[PDB]
């Protein structure tokens, strides 16, 4: 079936669960035609998230990125997973994704980018992540004293 | 702590005894845990008729103690308590009437949890021949 | 070097006599040559035993080993090859192994031994080659 | 101190211990100032007294220069910091990464320059973090980082040099991250990536570039795939003026 | 001289003595000597003066064989210079007309990577650039790399001399005789030549150029150098599923196990993954390909089966190959194993039919029914095929081989409820001669659930109730029993009910039936009479009674996971049973410091005196298993000197001579008596010594076995589990906690820890960590852990008894 390039009797045969070993062939035969549906439609039965995030995450409107990329957010995959959430000017889980995998930092700097002044916040709980993670001379407890700034420090 | 001893090569009749000891009894004054655990490693590579007693005991164990219930299942479900020949015949019988049945039976049956038989004290006098032969 | 040293053994729980093409197996080759070759190399009846991370390769001969060893390998015919030509060389040298008589002749076994293999590099010899040198 | 016997404690009545074995041979000992005086003096967090202490009779390793890297808020780890070790420490126990990379440097290593990075960010302020995760050759942690942090010039700097390592989740990022999508293309060419590469484009509006990516290979750019292959991609890219690399700080 | 480092005052007076002989043996003697390791230097201008410029070859070769060993240490006769006496007049040794002595001197000289003779191993190339023999062309590529080696990687040693100086290389693969020492870092023009040479080749020399230069466009071209590197070219061009059928890797393959049995037993497997690729399920592991050797066409003449057959094996060849030999019969045919294991198992199962698989050893017996029946329980089929099979174990008919049969059918028929109704009949009929517990077990259960079927019992089971033989299980068996399934369907001259009157008495009670039963008074001593004679409330019947009991089969009872099974064959399960799977005053101060993770013991090292205690040394010795990674170096230990000296610690050696205690530490100084004293620096104990092996269940289960473990001491601070302080203590004591000897649940749940060590001490180190954490309103000793201990004559039982209490040092200096 892929010889023939009959893409649609090889996913047949593939079978939609599982058999990801099938739909990784039939995925890449699937690009090489440039016929992109058939491809993200393998790659997705094949799982395969890092591979799937690069075919998907070319959407500009994220619109099947985000569910195969759900586990890169707290796998420490947060590449993956920044990629798929923006990508249209939304913070769709953008954010999210840096508390998740414990990259709180980011998570705060994230906030302040695009001010809706949620920075408050992540800078509070990112703060407070400091002082448990020993640092008492850059401790971060205070809203600009010790090292880092909450929201008032900050701007747009 | 006998039992520490030897694993199989202890024999079928100590863990029998510690075994029929442990049932009887009860232990708490001493916790019943090392006692099942040492049995428990002693049956597996010891004769039938010890590993059946252990599921019999168990039984009898469950009936006296309501608390013992959970080590009963974790040790019968193995495939050395119960699963092995004669052991799991009188198993299946022990079992089912502990798990499946009132327990009418199985109260009645526990009045202390006791040996089989009470004969006299043998060993004094047959010592006393077989030492200077 | 590809080929450590090439030695023969007694084992008696020593190295006869061997050979450092380079300054390197000194003191290491009696070792080396005096625990494994005791054991057949830790063989079993084959030429091939590897122990210590050190591949022997050896053939017995009386209470004495003529060992190769080699902790590299370039080729499989190779190492057989080059203790193979030795042991066309060292009877004409020593009559069979036996340590006295490998100890009486460790000019003429050394000697062969950097012509047979240079810089760990398996040369060839044969008994007439080996005459021009103790001529 | 050590005596070249093995002895019994007589007791100690006064200064000196006295001491007698089994055959009972005598040795003696005054209690000295040595040991003693230095200790007693970091108790009362005295550093200038303990200098003078510092002899040569109980220097040992780590009792006095890497015993003292041992707070975590340091007092003790700031007088001996001599180690490169020591000194990296020292570092991660105030916060301040400053001097980490130093110590990290001198360490040679850069599992040190990734681990105080990220430390580093912690303390908020992603410019020591740039630094540090571009020589331990993060380029991808960094360009995911960067509109993070609000950086569009140094986004595009970790997007050229992930290119060359084929970074898929790192030379890609950098192009969502920016309003245009352009970058990837490009990069996606050179992979050889020429579907990825035109869906991308395509969908910004860079229809020219997607096409181009059609034609230098396999065409087809028709079929719609269960993401959009022409729909509309521009992000408004980050709104600050300062960047969370200029992210603020006083330092305590 | 074998050996002997003390003889260089005669070796001088040997050197020379004006007869040729005894300065050839002397300098023979020499070199012997060195390459053991010992004592040369003092002899050096001795050696050097007879020998030097001579044509004279042997002692020429014996002068150029001591150069190349040792010619940098020795330096009385030689001393250091540019032409030293290793070449100055070897000059004349290269430029001689015999080719044997400028050839020797050639291949010494440009062997070493000496820069004190670097200039005179250059031209050295001139004895060995006109080639005599195929040795003098391959020495000349070889000497030629060797000056490249040698700090002349540049124009020193690249072009040619007036033949070679990097080009013998070159020259070779055109040339009658090939050697390419070029593997690395030489000539791009010689690597291409060698490709050339891959046709014209000198077999030897063809091994040279491949190892630099490898894969063919060819089959081949010839010479087993080509031939070697081919089957590593083929494996690239198809991978898949292995190799499959075995390319050139065949012949080296065979010698790998030369010992002897294993071979076969390899090539047995080999040939069985070849035969087929099945469908891979439990132990019907046969990969490879899937058509190559097919399996069974009807029309294949003389089959597939036949090569089939011997891989069942009751032992048909030997025992090594009989353990492959059965894995592999489940491996090719099965439908996991159950299958192919059931007819492999009628065939060693005990039986009327040959008395070649039938032995009165009952355990085995026993052992064989219940691998069979296990078939059954495991998948249906075999229930059909058992049964039958189970009444010919049977068929037998002596006392015990009827009494093994009946103990496994009994068990599959609690698994198989009233399907095996027919067996019943067969099975009373060896019940009468009796000598054993086992037949009337099994006989009595059989007869006893199967009542409605048959109506004989009185007869049949009457016999033997008054006959005798072994009876104390025979009780508890019978007890749970006799009356079951319907009411008053059967009748001899006793109907059911007699037989739950005979099933009371038997168990315990007294009763006229079945002529009296032989024994009542139970087993072992918990099982009692008592719950069945409660029991039976509805009179042998299918009901909540005996019969319940009997038609069911007490938890899960499925596949081969040995629940009413046994997991195999029986002979094969021993063989994987057995397989463990084992994966002058001195002053001392002291504390242990680490800086980039290097260990060191710092010592500082103390003249409180105004003495002289000049000719200070300072050493850290090796004790046994610990050692010094380099001593304290400083010659301190002055008049009223402190100083801090570094010692570096091993804690992993071999045993040495002197003392074995703490740390041994020595320093020296003046004194004449006692020159060097031991003075100690802090506590390191014997327990380093020890060293650390782990082990699996199946290990400590079977050393458990092996020797006893009952010392047993409670240590305090075993409050906590297995993994914080007591890990760490028996860590220091190298031991290490492995699996588990646990049993937990709402009333159990010790923490068990199975340790292991293989201590150097001759012993091995085991123990278990109890730790006795309440699971219970009644606790040992409440929080505590009692440790049991052994070691493999408990001479580490008991460092493991009490280093798993407290351990831990400081100082602050």
């Amino acid at each position: 079936a892929l010889q023939l390039g009959e893409l649609k009797i090889a996913y047949q045969l593939a079978v939609e669960a599982e058999s990801e070993q099938k739909w990784k062939q039939l995925a890449e035969l699937a690009i090489s035609k440039c016929q992109f549906s058939l491809a993200q439609e393998c790659l997705h039965h094949a799982q395969d998230y890092g591979g799937l995030l690069l075919l998907a995450t070319a959407s500009g409107n994220a619109s099947m990125v985000n569910k195969l990329a759900e586990g890169a957010e707290r796998d420490g995959k947060n590449n993956v997973a920044f990629m798929s959430y923006f990508l249209q000017g939304k913070l769709d889980a953008c954010l999210e994704l840096l508390i998740r995998t414990g990259r709180l930092p980011e998570a705060a700097f994230l906030a302040r980018t695009y001010l809706p002044s949620q920075v408050s916040r992540v800078v509070k709980l990112w703060r407070e992540n400091l002082s448990k993670v020993n640092q008492k001379a850059a401790e971060s407890l205070a809203d600009p004293t010790e090292y880092e700034n909450l929201f008032p420090g900050l701007k747009e | 702590h006998l039992c520490e001893f030897i694993e199989d090569c202890e024999f079928t009749v100590l863990a029998t005894r510690i075994l029929h000891l442990l049932g009887q009894e009860g232990p708490k004054t001493n916790n019943p845990s090392k006692y099942i655990r040492f049995i428990y490693n002693r049956v597996v590579l010891e004769h039938e008729e010890v590993r059946a007693g252990a599921v019999s005991a168990l039984a009898k164990f469950g009936a006296q103690n309501e608390e013992m219930l959970p080590s009963i299942l974790v040790l019968l479900k193995r495939c050395v308590m119960d699963d092995d020949n004669e052991v799991r015949d009188r198993a299946t019988f022990y079992l089912n009437v502990l798990e499946q049945k009132q327990k009418a039976l199985n109260a009645g049956y526990i009045l202390n949890g006791l040996t089989v038989s009470i004969p006299g004290l043998e060993k004094a006098l047959q010592q006393y021949t077989l030492e200077p032969s | 070097m590809v080929l450590l040293a090439a030695a023969v053994c007694t084992k008696a729980g020593k190295a006869i006599v061997s050979r450092q093409f380079v300054e390197m197996t000194r003191t290491r080759i009696e070792g080396l040559l005096a625990a494994f070759p005791k054991l057949m190399n830790t063989g079993k009846q084959h030429t091939f035993v590897e122990t210590e991370s050190v591949r022997y390769v050896y053939q017995p001969m009386e209470k004495l080993y003529m060992v190769l060893i080699t902790t590299k390998n370039s080729n499989i015919l190779e190492d057989l090859e080059t203790l193979r030509l030795f042991s066309r060389v060292i009877p004409e040298y020593c009559r069979a192994l036996e340590e006295n008589e490998i100890s009486e002749h460790c000019f003429d076994l050394i000697f062969a031994f950097d012509e047979i293999v240079a810089l760990g590099y398996r040369e060839n010899v044969n008994l007439a080659q080996i005459r021009t040198f103790t001529e | 101190r050590t005596l070249d016997l093995p002895i019994y404690v007589t007791r100690v009545k006064g200064n000196n211990v006295y001491c007698l074995d089994r055959e009972c041979r005598p040795r003696v000992l005054t209690i000295d100032p040595t040991e003693f005086k230095f200790k007693l003096a970091l108790i009362n967090r005295k550093y200038d007294e303990v200098l003078h202490m510092v002899r040569n009779a109980k220097l040992v390793g780590q009792s006095i220069i890497a015993y003292l890297q041992k707070k975590g808020y340091p007092e003790v780890a700031l007088h001996f910091v001599k180690d490169e070790k020591t000194r990296f420490s020292l570092a991660l126990e105030c916060g301040n990464i400053e001097i980490a990379l130093e110590a990290a440097k001198a360490l040679d290593d850069k599992n040190c320059w990734e681990k105080l990075g990220e430390v580093a960010l912690l303390q908020g302020n992603h410019q020591i973090v740039e630094m540090c995760y571009q020589r331990t050759k993060n380029f991808d942690k960094l360009s995911f980082l960067y509109l993070i942090t609000g950086n569009l010039e140094k986004l595009r700097k970790m997007m050229k040099i992930a290119e060359i390592r084929k970074d898929m989740s790192g030379h890609y990022q950098n192009a969502l991250y920016l309003g245009d999508v352009s970058e990837r293309v490009r990069i996606l060419k050179n992979c050889g990536q020429k579907s990825l590469a035109y869906l991308s484009a395509a969908t910004h509006g860079l229809d020219e570039e997607a096409e181009s990516l059609k034609e230098t290979f396999d065409p087809e750019k028709e079929t719609i795939p269960d993401i959009d292959p022409n729909a509309k991609l521009l992000q408004p890219p980050a709104p600050i003026m300062p960047l969370d690399t200029n992210w603020p700080l006083l330092t305590v | 001289m074998d050996s002997e480092p003390p003889s260089e005052i005669s070796l001088k007076n040997d050197l020379e003595k004006g007869d040729v002989k005894s300065k050839t043996e002397a300098l023979k003697k020499v070199i012997i000597m060195i390459l053991n390791g010992e004592k040369l230097p003092g002899l050096l201008m001795t050696i050097i003066r007879f020998v030097l410029p001579l044509q004279d070859h042997t002692i020429k070769k014996l002068l150029l064989v001591f150069w190349e060993i040792v010619p940098k240490t020795t330096p009385d006769g030689r001393l250091l210079h540019e032409m030293i006496l290793v070449c100055d007049a070897y000059r004349k040794d290269l430029q001689h007309p015999n080719e044997f002595i400028r050839g020797s001197t050639l291949r010494f000289l440009c062997k070493l990577k000496e820069a004190e003779l670097l200039e005179p191993l250059m031209p050295a190339i001139r004895a060995c650039l006109e080639h005599r023999h195929s040795y003098v062309r391959r020495n000349a590529v070889l000497a030629i790399y060797t000056i490249y080696r040698n700090f002349e990687h540049l124009i020193p040693d690249a072009p040619e001399l007036i033949h070679d100086f990097l080009v013998n290389e070159k020259d070779a693969s055109c040339k009658r005789n090939a050697f390419m020492m070029l593997i690395h870092a030489d000539q791009d023009r010689a690597l291409d030549y060698l490709s050339t040479c891959i046709d014209q080749v000198q077999t030897f020399g063809d091994i040279l150029q491949l190892v630099i230069v490898e894969l063919i466009y060819k089959v081949c071209h010839a010479n087993p150098s080509e031939r070697a590197r081919f089957i590593r070219c083929i494996y690239n061009l198809l991978q898949s599923s292995s190799p499959a059928v075995k390319y050139e890797a065949a012949g080296t393959l065979v010698t790998l196990s030369s010992a002897p049995t294993a071979i076969k037993a390899a090539a047995q497997c080999y040939i069985d993954l070849i035969i087929k690729e099945s469908d891979n399920n439990v132990k019907l592991i046969v990969l490879d390909r899937l058509v190559e050797l097919k399996e069974h066409p009807a029309h294949e003449r003389v089959l597939q089966d036949l090569v089939m057959d011997i891989l069942r094996v009751l032992s048909t060849p030997d025992l090594e190959v009989r353990k492959k030999t059965l894995q592999l019969a489940l491996d090719l045919v099965s439908s996991r194993n159950v299958e192919e294991l059931v007819i492999v198992l009628k065939k060693e199962v005990i039986k009327t039919n040959n008395v070649s698989e039938h032995e009165d050893t009952d355990k085995y017996r026993q052992l064989l029914v219940r691998t069979l029946h296990s078939c059954s329980v495991r998948f249906p089929d075999m229930a059909a095929n058992v049964i039958p099979v189970l009444m010919e174990f049977l068929s037998d008919s002596n006392e015990a081989a009827a009494a093994d049969v009946l103990e496994f059918v009994r068990e599959a028929i609690q698994r198989f409820d009233n399907l095996r109704m027919l067996i019943v009949e067969k099975m009373l009929e060896v019940f009468h001669a009796i000598k054993s517990v086992k037949i009337y077990r099994g006989a009595l259960w059989i007869l006893g659930e199967y009542c409605s079927t048959k109506e004989d019992i009185q007869s049949v089971m009457t016999e033997v109730r008054r006959s005798l033989g072994e009876i104390p299980i025979v009780e508890s068996e019978i007890k749970k029993e006799a009356g079951e399934l319907k009411p008053e369907e059967e009748i001899t001259v006793g109907p059911v009910q007699k037989l739950v009157t005979e099933m009371g008495t038997y168990a315990t009670q007294s009763a006229l039936s079945s002529s009296r039963p032989t024994k009542k008074e139970e087993d072992r001593p918990p099982l009692r009479g008592f719950l069945l004679d409660g029991d039976f409330f509805v009179a042998a019947s299918l009901a909540t009674t005996l019969t319940k009991i009997a038609l069911r089969y007490v938890a899960l009872v499925q596949e081969k996971k040995k629940q009413n099974s046994f997991v195999a064959e029986a002979m094969l399960l021993m063989a994987t049973i057995l397989h463990l799977g084992k994966s002058d005053p001195v002053y001392a101060e002291a504390y242990v410091h680490v800086n980039q993770y290097d260990i060191v013991l710092d010592v500082l090292v103390v003249n409180q005196t105004s003495d002289t205690l000049q000719n200070c040394t300072l050493e850290l010795a090796t004790l046994g298993d610990l050692k010094l990674v380099e001593k304290p170096s400083p010659l301190t230990l002055a008049p009223h000197d402190f100083a801090n000296i570094k010692a570096n610690v091993k804690v992993a050696s071999t045993e040495n001579g002197i003392i074995f205690g703490n740390i041994v530490y020595d320093v020296s100084g003046a004194a004449s008596d006692r020159n060097c004293v031991v003075l100690s620096d802090i506590h390191i104990d014997i327990m380093d010594y020890i060293q650390p092996a782990t082990c699996t269940d199946a290990e400590f289960r079977q050393m458990w076995a092996e020797f006893e473990w009952e010392n047993k001491v409670t240590v305090n601070t075993n409050m906590t589990d297995l993994n914080d302080y007591l890990q760490h203590i028996l860590k220091s004591t190298n031991m290490k906690c492995l699996t588990p000897e646990k049993a937990l649940s709402g009333y159990c749940g010790f923490m068990a820890a199975n340790l292991y060590a293989r201590s150097i001490f001759g012993e091995d180190a085991l123990a278990n960590v109890s730790i006795e954490k309440p699971v219970h309103q009644g606790p040992d000793a409440a929080v505590t852990g009692h440790i049991r201990i052994r070691a493999k004559s408990q001479g580490m039982a008991l460092s493991l008894g009490d280093k798993i209490n407290l351990s831990q040092k400081k100082t602050s200096l």
